[PDB]
């Protein structure tokens, strides 16, 4: 509002592109990777790891039989990733 | 061409047997697929502004500055003739200096607007070479860069100034639930199944893959063998057919 | 002007914002201060319909509060301003002409007029998508059983229009008074006939590099069919003078010039 | 004087306008890859996830 | 004063108009979305 200046807000606000990364969250979380190849199909959690396992080069075996330490150290993972991005940090920069 | 189709489905994870087997009805929808983007191109749906617009504001570019030369800059007279017709050489130089100056000006105008369309048309060109190379010569397990869902084939068409794609994709429908386990525990001894997922139709187990709904007898070689039945969660009872037994 | 509340310094009377605009003026009747602001300027905008759909419009600034403009039906005030002429709806659609900030405008069949169907143009907010169910059951796949083939058109722009200046015309258009003045102001035009036939030459290297990924004009075959499947419209009929498609007949035609 | 002056004016405008709804153009692009909103699962945790 | 302001907002525009590098970053934030986003990337070094 300065000698001639307006800044336009967003077309969309931040609350619709919360919800919108809710969704993805949710669908990688039930559909897994098929509902971005037309509609949605609902798996297991444990099945979409394992068949993600055989698409790198390790067979579901080995997945299954370690479900609870792979388990484990994921939510160790988002919890130091929490914690760092709870300390200030220059990855915002 | 069938082989061909045949083995970009095997690209996509179903087996020869489904095209081997529906050949008729696929090519039918192939044909029918093509009638409707021919129609939908056909009527006046302009769904091409991107190898329109691109050309709109040349023209308006080059506009404004045809009709900035019509406009004077600090200058009496537009056309140059009448500042020389009308003062002494100095004071007609000083209006020449002007009227100079401004045109230069708005031609670095042009100049820097164009330079800055031509990076822009040489990121979408190079996004170009790149889809004809990666889409049309082969079929590319990259999703969504090509086409929506997985991905068969595709086609060019050149048109004014750019290039219009055509994909061939493949998607799945007709959902069905049913009933699943990670693996089988045959005698004592776990199984898990390769390159399928066990399911349950309600009767008995089967073995099918993952976007074509197709049962098969659970054999060993539809498995193999890892680990006691007890580690693996969710295993539940059956039993693995041996074709030689 | 605003009463104002930060203090000043007893002896400092005039203050200035950080870009040294007067935020307030100490009233020298009453040593009390005002704060200063400069008031709305609003950038006048419409949202229209097809003339065919319609002539009915509406109006956007975006330097408003309701008040603060003169005159609306229920002026409806978004962050974006508040509009003339519709009225806000609490259903949802997909959006159509944006306003922003959450709303959008659509020419519908008002449907709250009972049957007269005005098609009022409506603002709304959003509908993300169409709401989808899904429940995680631990031992329950989806698999799909039908196969479906839809293809979809894709555009890419690839070129540019080829086009070049002559400098001395364009500045001067031939008078001899010129070229004097202009050769005064060195080598400009020089560069600036430089930058753009290189721009030109990168655009031909471009289109060569877009399509040319060939390796040999191979022959088109004579036959258009292939085990059943059809190819007709894609393949350059022989038949034909054009030696081009069918599709790209018709796409030549479809863009406006 | 601006008058005597050719379109600067609406030249500046221009740009500046397309350059905003550009970036609302790309903002959709990144964020709207979803056909149908997913009603967040009420159980956050899966099968030890 | 005409000619000085005009062309300061003329150079501010320029400025802001080098926009394209957003842009790219953005097309490149779609491309990560699709990719990796909606299912695994075979490609090495692309996520992660
Ligand atoms: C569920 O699986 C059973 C086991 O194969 C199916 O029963 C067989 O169906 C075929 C199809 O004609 C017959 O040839 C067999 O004789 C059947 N076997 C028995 C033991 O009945 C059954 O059809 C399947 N049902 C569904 C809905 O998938
Ligand atoms: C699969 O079958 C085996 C063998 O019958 C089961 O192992 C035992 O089953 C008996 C049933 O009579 C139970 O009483 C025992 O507790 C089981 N465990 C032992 C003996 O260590 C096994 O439980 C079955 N699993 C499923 C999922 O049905
Ligand atoms: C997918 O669904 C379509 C819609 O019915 C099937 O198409 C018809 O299928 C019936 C029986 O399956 C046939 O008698 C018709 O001739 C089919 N018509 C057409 C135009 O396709 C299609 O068969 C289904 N997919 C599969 C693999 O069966
Ligand atoms: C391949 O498709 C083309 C286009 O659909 C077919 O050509 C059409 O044939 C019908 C039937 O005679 C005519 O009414 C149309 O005018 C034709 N259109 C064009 C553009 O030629 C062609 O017959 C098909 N060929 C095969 C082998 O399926
Ligand atoms: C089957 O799937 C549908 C989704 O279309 C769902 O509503 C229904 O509850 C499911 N039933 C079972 C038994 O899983
Ligand atoms: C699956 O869920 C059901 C109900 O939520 C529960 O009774 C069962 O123990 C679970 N099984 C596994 C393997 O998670
Ligand atoms: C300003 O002057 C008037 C006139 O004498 C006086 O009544 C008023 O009190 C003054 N205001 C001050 C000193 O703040
Ligand atoms: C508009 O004016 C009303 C009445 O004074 C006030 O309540 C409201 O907060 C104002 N809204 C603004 C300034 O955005």
């Amino acid at each position: 509002k300065f000698n001639g200046l307006t800044v336009l807000p967003p077309l969309l606000t931040d609350d619709m592109i919360a919800a919108y990364t809710a969704a993805l969250v949710s669908g990688t979380a039930t559909a897994g990777w098929t509902f971005g190849a037309g509609a949605a199909l609902q798996i297991p959690f444990a099945m979409q790891m394992a068949y993600r396992f055989n698409g790198i080069g390790v067979t579901q075996n080995v997945l299954y039989e370690n479900q609870k330490q792979i388990a484990n150290q994921f939510n160790k993972a988002i919890s130091q990733i929490q914690e760092s991005l709870t300390t200030t940090s220059t990855a915002l920069g | 061409f069938a082989m061909q189709m045949a083995y970009r489905f095997n690209g996509i994870g179903v087996t020869q047997n489904v095209l081997y087997e529906n050949q008729k009805q696929i090519a039918n929808q192939f044909n029918k697929a093509i009638s409707q983007i021919q129609e939908s191109l056909t009527t006046t749906s302009t769904a091409l502004g991107k190898l329109q617009d691109v050309v709109n504001q040349n023209a308006q570019a080059l506009n404004t500055l045809v009709k900035q030369l019509s406009s004077n800059f600090g200058a009496i007279s537009s056309v140059l003739n009448d500042i020389l017709s009308r003062l002494d050489p100095p004071e007609a130089e000083v209006q020449i200096d002007r009227l100079i100056t401004g045109r230069l000006q708005s031609l670095q105008t042009y100049v820097t607007q164009q330079l800055i369309r031509a990076a822009e048309i040489r990121a979408s060109a190079n996004l170009a070479a790149t889809k004809m190379s990666e889409c049309v010569l082969g079929q590319s397990k990259r999703v969504d860069f090509c086409g929506k869902g997985y991905h068969l084939m595709s086609f060019p068409q050149a048109a004014p100034h750019g290039v219009v794609f055509l994909h061939v994709t493949y998607v799945p429908s007709q959902e069905r639930n049913f009933t699943t386990a990670p693996a089988i525990c045959h005698e004592g001894k776990a199984y898990f199944p390769r390159e399928g997922v066990f399911v349950f139709n309600g009767t008995s187990w089967f073995i099918t893959q993952r976007n074509f709904f197709s049962p098969q007898i659970i054999t060993t070689d539809n498995t193999f063998v890892s680990g006691s039945c007890d580690v693996v969660i969710g295993i539940i009872n059956n039993t693995v057919y041996d074709p030689l037994q | 002007l605003t009463p104002s509340s930060k203090r000043f310094q007893p002896f400092q009377q005039f203050g200035r914002d950080v870009s040294d605009f007067t935020d307030s003026v100490r009233d020298p009747k009453t040593s009390e201060i005002l704060d200063i602001s400069p008031c709305s300027f609003g950038g006048v905008s419409v949202i229209t319909p097809g003339t065919n759909t319609s002539s009915e419009v509406a109006v956007l600034y975006q330097d408003v509060n309701c008040t603060d403009v003169p005159v609306g039906n229920n002026v409806f005030q978004t962050q974006a301003g508040c509009l003339i002429g519709a009225e806000h709806v609490d259903t949802s659609y997909e959006c159509d002409i944006p306003i922003g900030a959450g709303i959008c405008a659509s020419y519908h069949t008002v449907s709250s007029l009972r049957s007269t169907s005005q098609k009022s143009i409506v603002a709304y907010t959003m509908s993300l998508g169409a709401d989808s169910s899904i429940a995680y059951s631990n031992n329950t796949i989806a698999i799909p059983t039908n196969f479906s083939i839809s293809i979809t058109t894709e555009v890419m722009p690839v070129s540019m229009a080829k086009t070049s200046v002559d400098c001395n015309m364009y500045i001067c258009g031939d008078s001899t008074e010129c070229a004097n003045l202009l050769l005064q102001y060195g080598s400009f035009c020089t560069q600036l006939n430089r930058a753009l036939s290189g721009i030109a030459v990168e655009q031909d290297r471009n289109t060569r590099e877009v399509f040319a990924q060939v390796k040999q004009m191979y022959k088109t075959p004579t036959l258009k069919d292939f085990g059943g499947f059809n190819f007709s419209q894609i393949l350059p009929d022989p038949l034909k003078p054009t030696k081009r498609s069918f599709i790209e007949d018709l796409l030549f035609n479809k863009v406006t010039l």
